[PDB]
């Protein structure tokens, strides 16, 4: 009952939100085999290696390394001799901070010293330890690439064994390095691509939402497995999966969609429904621009229609406040006695609000020399977007609609 | 210029001669004022949602605003009854009467809830004119 | 309390689950100005009694201030000073180990996040993936008016769950405005007040705060006729002109002699092309010298070049009526621009008995 639902909620939330390790690996057999073999070579012997892993973000780059480490560290007492250092390109933006982190993680600050002294020969002269480098591309943007060069040098040196592992999303990581480090860099690359078809994606979806064999209740788990198996071949679920697979093959989006779908699982509905997945897919695939336009007022809509007319008459040219005001006045004067008698300041405030919402952006920004008036503005919307948004407007008056059509 | 004034007089006289009237009436002046004003003109006005033309929509709006503003110096049902009394000279069948009732109900609702020219005050709500319609 | 806000609250409560449960690393909430983002989330956090730290981006205009305020408030919930983001991560890991903070999710509400993209390059990506780095059951919320499309960094980062707060309608606005009725009169009276106010001003002013402010300001005049002695027609007739006068201002809430001539000459120099200048001033057929010549032509009396006229010029420059264009060091060829509205210049010319329209080349 309720306790089982709470436990399965916890397990699935841990699986998706935190990305807890799982024994299931998809289409990464050769890559993981190669990486684990090389890690075993670097650990059981004094040989050194340098490898880069290139892939799109969210493609489980970190999972390979984590699984390999959990697989190979516990083999023997080698874990006692092996030391691990982790460096992230986001936290360490300067070489001084990187050196401080390296010293602190190695617990040599007592040996090296506590003060801010720039000398690092204490470690360099003293320098098996493995290095992990997340966001390797950021390190290449340093002033002289000193840390990367020193790491490659000690890797190529014959003093101590050092294994270097880098992670990258850019495919051009080779050209961001200088000639010296590139020559000293062992050209070992692993590529992580989602090289699998739509049926394999469906199998991945079916397996991911499958309860593990360690759950206490067994008949409930079997019923859950049968339910997910049945939901696998439903054509609405397959349509949603086809849409998301066409959009992107990254597993992170799939995990997010599954989490959002599972959010709507309650006691009254212990097992999911295809309509729930349809609702989640609809919630994940709505455009913000149309919503923002829908949330506007009448005066803003009139101003936007005038802006569209200006863009149509003058093909791809900027504009200012005065022309828009003049043609809005023309529109309200052609009509006999419509209730739109507004003065300059209120229209000016409406224009300021529109610019604040960042639907309009200035060109070659300057202030003081040019006022808000007489400033070259441009629109950041498309005609079809305006038409579609105006169709769904709740209480659009007839006059403004016909003016928009004209 | 004065030439347009003479043209307006001529147009009023032409309207008077058309109707075989020995004297000129202000209705002819009101008729000719539109024709002198319109200038640029489309081929045909688009329909407004059963559909109704833009000119008839403006005519109904003008009539209802004028009556309410005159009475200012009412009730929904009373106003509808007045309108049907005024338009009796045109309706010739029961179907036309029910069509006119449908049209006026729809137009009053549309003005109340879309164009904001008519404001509701609390089955027979009071109707007032938005004070910024001329 | 919250009115017409039940879907989003239910969604958030379902998302949170239990205290020991985990949630998303990043939720990005966006909506309009008067959607009530601050009210709803703060009331929900107070009701659920969760450990949350509320932060304004504008107040913390520097990174050190932001981190120190976050750490101090979190410690008070359970002096600390940090300087770098890595040090902040380490200190956060150290401080989160409290028993009250052991098996509970920590929420960091940030509002007015539009400025975060102008603070540092890597600060936003670091905040997005905080739960991975800390690994300590941490959730970060965002409140903003700009869509997520413009918050995306070039390198791409962990996509937050996007959420939208629905826009308000006539019924919702009327309900919200009619909830806080004054106790000294009937609820239906205030409901009719809200109805007429909406019928007058909904076309332009949809802001709940602004409309409520207008209602608060105008209610005393609404209640006068009954005090003077449920008459809807009487109240409406007594009250209409005041409402029109109020609607005249929805969002709004004597120069020396020679200064007027200087201003009109500057306006003429700015808005009249040079080629026509003689056509308007030479008896027979912008730089400072042009202004001086135009001034000499306009004024019927011979004006001596006393230093006081230059003092007037500089004073007008200071008063932000004339804008200096060229370099400040170059005070032999200075350039000026006039920023006065045309109605103002017409009024001052009328007070001077001068017809500027006769000289404006564009109008002719
Ligand atoms: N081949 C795979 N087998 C199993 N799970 C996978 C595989 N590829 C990706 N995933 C899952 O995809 C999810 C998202 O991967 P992430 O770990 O967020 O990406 P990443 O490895 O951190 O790369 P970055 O660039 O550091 S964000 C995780 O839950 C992984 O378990
Ligand atoms: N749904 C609502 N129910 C009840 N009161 C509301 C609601 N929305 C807004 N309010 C009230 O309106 C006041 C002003 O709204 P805000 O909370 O300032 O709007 P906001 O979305 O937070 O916009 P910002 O971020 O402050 S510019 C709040 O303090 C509430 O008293
Ligand atoms: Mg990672
Ligand atoms: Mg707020």
């Amino acid at each position: 009952h309720t306790e089982c639902l709470s436990q399965v909620q916890r397990i699935l939330r841990e699986r998706f939100c935190r990305q807890s390790p799982h024994s299931n690996l998809f289409g990464v057999q050769v890559q993981y085999k190669h990486l684990s073999e090389l890690l075993k070579r670097t650990a059981l012997h004094g040989e050194s290696n340098s490898v880069l892993i290139i892939g799109p973000r969210g493609s489980g780059k970190t999972m390979l390394i984590n699984h390999a480490l959990k697989e190979l560290m516990e083999i023997e007492e080698v874990s006692e001799n092996v030391l691990q250092v982790h460096l992230n390109g986001l936290l360490q933006i300067n070489d001084k901070i990187a050196l401080k982190e390296i010293t602190r993680q190695l617990n040599l600050e007592n040996v090296v010293g506590d003060k801010v002294f720039g000398s690092f020969a204490e470690n360099l002269s003293f320098l098996p330890v493995i290095f992990i480098l997340d966001e390797f591309d950021l390190f290449a943007h340093h002033k002289n690439q000193t840390l990367l060069y020193n790491l490659f040098d000690i890797s190529q040196s014959a003093q101590t064994p050092i294994a270097v592992i880098g992670l990258t999303c850019r495919l051009d990581i080779l050209e961001l390095l200088e000639k010296r480090v590139k020559s000293r860099f062992s050209h070992r690359q692993i590529h992580l691509m989602n090289s699998f078809g739509f049926p394999q994606y469906v199998k991945i979806f079916k397996e991911q939402l499958s309860l593990p064999a360690e759950f206490p209740d067994k008949v409930f788990a079997e019923k859950w497995n049968e339910n997910v198996q049945y939901l696998s071949e439903d054509r609405s679920v397959q349509e949603v999966l086809q849409k998301h697979f066409n959009i992107s093959k990254n597993l992170r989006s799939l995990h997010m969609l599954l989490m959002l779908a599972l959010n709507r699982v309650t006691a009254s509905h212990p097992f999911m429904t295809a309509v729930d997945l349809m609702e989640a897919s609809q919630l994940c695939s709505m455009d913000s621009k149309a919503n923002i336009v829908h949330g506007l007022s009448v005066l803003e809509i009139c101003l936007i229609i005038a802006m569209k007319h200006l863009n149509d008459i003058y093909e791809e040219e900027p504009f200012n406040f005065q022309m828009v005001y003049n043609e809005f006045q023309k529109f309200v004067q052609r009509k006999a006695h419509s209730v739109y008698n507004f003065e300059k300041p209120v229209v000016m405030k409406a224009f300021e609000h529109l610019q604040q919402l960042e639907l309009i952006k200035p060109m070659e920004r300057t202030s003081g020399n040019s006022q808000r008036e007489y400033q070259l503005m441009k629109l950041l919307l498309d005609n079809t977007q305006i038409m579609n948004a105006l169709q769904k407007y709740p209480n659009c008056p007839t006059d403004v609609r016909q003016w928009a059509t004209s | 210029t004065v030439r347009q004034l003479e043209s307006m007089i001529r147009l009023s006289e032409a309207m008077a001669r058309m109707h075989c009237c020995d004297e000129v009436q202000p209705k002819h002046v009101k008729e000719a004022f539109r024709l002198l004003n319109k200038s640029i003109i489309r081929v045909e006005t688009p329909d407004v949602n059963l559909r109704l033309g833009f000119s008839e929509y403006c005519r109904i709006s003008n009539l209802i605003v004028l009556h309410l503003r005159k009475v200012e110096e009412l009730k929904r049902s009373e106003l509808v009854n007045w309108y049907l009394k005024e338009i009796e000279s045109e309706i010739d069948s029961e179907e036309e009467l029910i069509n006119k009732k449908r049209i006026i109900e729809k137009v009053i609702h549309r003005l109340t809830h879309y164009d904001h020219v008519l404001i509701e005050l609390t089955e027979d709500p009071y109707l007032v004119v938005n004070p910024n319609y001329l | 309390v919250v009115l017409c806000r039940e879907s989003q609250v239910s969604i958030l409560q379902s998302l949170f689950g239990e205290r020991h449960h985990f949630s998303f690393p990043s939720i990005f909430i966006y909506g309009h100005t008067a959607s009530g983002k601050t009210y709803v989330t703060q009331t929900l956090l107070k009701t659920l009694e969760l450990p949350h730290v509320f932060v304004n981006c504008v107040e913390c205009f520097t990174l050190r201030l932001l981190l120190e305020q976050i750490l101090n408030k979190l410690n008070h919930l359970s002096e600390i000073t940090c300087e770098t983001f890595n040090d902040f991560v380490r200190l956060f890991k150290q401080v989160t180990t409290a028993e009250n903070l052991k098996d509970q999710t920590v929420y960091i509400v940030l509002d007015k996040a539009e400025y975060l993209r102008d603070m540092e390059a890597n600060l936003l990506p670091g905040f997005l993936r905080l739960q991975e780095l800390a690994d300590r059951n941490v959730t970060v919320l965002f409140l903003s008016e700009i869509v997520w499309e413009k918050f995306r960094p070039n390198t791409g980062c962990f996509e937050p769950f996007v959420l939208y707060f629905p826009d308000y309608s006539i019924g919702n606005l009327q309900k919200i405005l009619s909830h806080d009725h004054p106790p000294e009169y009937s609820a239906d009276f205030y409901a009719a007040y809200i109805n007429i106010l909406l019928g007058v001003f909904y076309t332009v002013c949809r802001d709940l705060k602004e409309l409520r402010h207008l209602a608060v300001l105008n209610f005393p005049k609404y209640c006068e006729p009954v005090v003077k002695g449920r008459d809807t027609r009487k109240l409406w007739r007594n009250i209409e002109p005041h409402l029109k006068k109020a609607m005249q201002t929805v969002y709004l809430r004597e120069l020396p002699y020679y200064s007027k001539f200087i201003l009109i000459a500057a306006y003429l120099a700015s808005y009249n092309p040079a080629r026509t200048d003689k056509r308007f001033f030479l008896k027979h057929h912008f730089p400072l010298d042009r202004l001086l010549a135009i001034l000499y032509s306009i004024v019927d009396s011979r004006v001596a070049p006393t230093a006081n006229i230059f003092s007037q010029i500089t004073s007008l420059v200071t008063l932000q009526l004339l804008t200096l264009v060229g370099h400040d060091d170059q005070l032999d060829g200075p350039k000026y621009k006039c920023t006065v509205s045309l109605d103002f210049i017409r009024a001052i010319a009328r007070t001077v008995n001068f017809d500027i329209i006769k000289y404006l080349y564009d109008f002719l």
